[PDB]
């Protein structure tokens, strides 16, 4: 079954670039909040 | 299930689904400190207690 | 039974702790984006 | 008035209880999850719920 | 002062909370550990 | 016993979360006692 497979691999992927995307936006805000003090 | 896990998609599933989990917990975190900020530095331009 | 810097003193001791909790935060984050790299690891050796 | 806290110093007290509160909710909510994640591998012995859960 | 108190009331309301809560998710995870033998 | 193994897989994730859930609890277990004796 190579298709399914696949498919579940790309779903695995996408995953991991929302993921990523979030531990940036994450850290974005974080540095807004470590600005503001000081 | 047996070709998930010896293709290791079985793994890599588990580790995603909990690093997802983790990162909404961080997220969470994130908004309270987020809240509790912007309502420190507000109240020294002049409820805190109360929170 | 101090004088009102008792503000001053309430005030930076909230600040601090605010921050020690912007600091654990970041050290979750940057954790979790280790692990996001062993993830990418183990999915680039899927065929 | 939050002078009268940091002079009973019970400023320390309830912001570090609070944040035991929050890591206990935190904590408590992964418990959850795990509960049943694990509740759900036992019961299959159900198979389609936790094919499912994982796809 | 007067006040103190009744804040501290609520402290160790709370503290003694906490405990508790450990307990159940120290016994819930007891549980949990079983189920997997 | 193709599946014996995946299932044992599982199980293992859920142990090593098991884990790690009760180290965290047991931290949260110190720093309780510390702030209600300091009180």
């Amino acid at each position: 079954q190579l298709g399914a497979m696949q498919h579940l691999k790309d779903q695995l992927e996408q995953r991991t670039r929302m993921i990523e995307a979030n531990i940036h936006r994450q850290q974005e805000e974080l540095r807004k909040i470590q600005e503001q003090l000081q | 299930l047996v070709v998930l896990h010896k293709s290791g998609l079985l793994e890599i599933t588990l580790k995603t689904k909990e690093l997802i989990r983790q990162n909404q917990a961080t997220q969470a975190e994130l908004d309270q400190l987020k809240e509790q900020t912007q309502m420190f530095i507000e109240a020294t331009k002049s409820k805190l207690q109360a929170s």
